[PDB]
DNA sequence: GGCTTTCGTCAACCCTTTGCTTATCTTCCCT
DNA sequence: AGCAATTTAAATAGGGAAGATAAGCAAAGGGTTGACGAAAGCC
RNA sequence: CUUAAAGAGUCAACCCUUUGCUUAUCUUCCCUAUUUAAAUGUUAGCAGCCGCAUAGGCUG
């Protein structure tokens, strides 16, 4: 829906790389609103697990499984132009 | 790419204002490159250099002569004279709400930064002043020089020193040309070869004859460049600015 | 053998009476 | 139950008086802030 | 680990008294405020009488 957003000015002075960057994305850069009914706002029901929606999620799961192996053969600026394309389609979708 | 961390109005008092023996007022750069290397040493925050100005300061005593401190009989086996009062020896002392503004190299968030800071300042000693107040320290960066003056104007408002250099000696241009002097660092005599009693036993230690250069009181905001602003340890044993003699 | 107390020793001025700087501000533009 | 119209011009000038004085007293204090050297009891 | 480290300036108060800022003034002349126009917006929510009604109807 959005993107966390960094206020913090060491974090936006040295952060560059892919993880390295995404460690310093916190709940406080916009998600985190007001924040007093987070009890009630993580305790979840386990309804999902039904067929269609099982077999889905894991057959999705093996295909990053089966090729996970080339994502780490790619460069800085790789992951990022395809984490992009992968937001474009997510919020097309 | 460059970090700063600034402490806004420094309420200290007590500061020792003796800079030197013909310099007696706001504390050199001297002091708060010693501050800052403080902080290297207890924070672990390796500090390169420090810009301070001065928003507040004022040494007790009248327009022409300071405020002497009531010493108290605090040497061994001169009882017996502890009734009469103890002798003075000169040292002034000042009130100054000054404002920091140090820069760092950090690798976590600022909040541990800030937090580190607060607490080397909560038991930091300002020239030997007690800090009485302080504002909750902020971290600006400079990525270039448009930041860098962004910096610069977040110490606002506040009186930073900036170095003007020394043309023939300190009492003549103080007349003629009218600026300050200050220390600037410390110039070696002999080596002492007695360190019973000193600090620590294996450091070396020096005589010092401390050498002074000139300089000029200019708000933050007009200073031109904040480089000029920023004292740090110099390889001279003296301190200096970044940008140099102030023009 | 230092060691700590108290008493004796040695001096002598030509002053002057605020500024230092002086504060972080909108044109294009299209949505 | 809000509606109250538009432009146009607002004076040119001549003067802002000098002459007097602006006290003389008397006060304005010092009191502590001495480290080396030298006798001289004392562990 | 910052000419680091450390330090009680205390006290006291009679500014007095006196007073002549007076004097004379010409503001003054001048002159076009002119011309319009729907108050509309239903502009009123009444008078009796048929009734227990301050419910509901009728009469003009």
């Amino acid at each position: 829906h959005k993107k966390g957003l960094v206020e913090d000015p060491i974090y936006r002075a040295t952060k560059t790389m892919f993880t390295e960057t995404l460690q310093c994305v916190n709940v406080n850069g916009g998600w985190f609103n007001y924040g007093d009914n987070i009890d009630e706002c993580y305790k979840i029901d386990t309804s999902f697990i039904t067929d269609t929606y099982v077999k889905q999620l894991n057959r999705y799961r093996k295909k990053l499984l089966a090729t996970k192996h080339i994502w780490f053969t790619l460069g800085e600026d790789q992951k990022i132009a395809i984490l992009q394309e992968c937001r474009v389609a997510l919020m097309l979708g | 790419m460059r970090k700063f961390i600034i402490v806004k109005n420094v309420k200290v008092d007590g500061i020792n204002a003796k800079s030197s023996d013909i310099t007696v007022g706001m504390p050199p750069a001297t002091t708060f490159c010693g501050l800052g290397e403080t902080m290297s040493i207890k924070t672990g925050i390796v500090v390169k250099a420090v810009s301070y100005g001065s928003v507040k300061f004022e040494v007790r005593g009248s327009r022409f002569n300071t405020s002497v401190t009531k010493f108290a009989w605090q040497d061994r086996g001169n009882g017996g004279k502890a009734n009469n009062n103890s002798p003075i020896q000169p040292k002034p002392l000042a009130d100054g709400v000054f404002t920091l503004c140090f820069e760092v190299e950090w690798e976590d968030c600022a909040e541990v930064l800030v937090d580190k800071v607060t607490n080397f300042i909560n038991t930091a000693r300002i020239a030997g002043g007690t800090i009485a107040s302080f504002n909750k320290p902020f971290v600006k960066v400079a990525k270039d020089a448009e930041e860098l003056a962004s910096v610069k104007n977040a110490m606002m408002p506040c009186y930073v020193v900036v170095d003007c250099g020394v043309e023939v000696n300190i009492f003549e241009d103080a007349v003629n040309r009218k600026l300050q002097p200050m220390v600037n660092g410390y110039k070696k005599l002999e080596k002492i070869v007695d360190n019973k009693h000193m600090r620590d036993k294996f450091t070396p230690a020096y005589l010092a004859t401390p050498t002074y250069t000139m300089i000029g009181y200019k708000m933050v905001s007009n200073v031109d460049n904040f480089d000029q602003a920023l004292w740090q340890y110099g390889e001279n044993t003296k301190v200096k600015t970044i940008g140099g003699i102030y023009n």
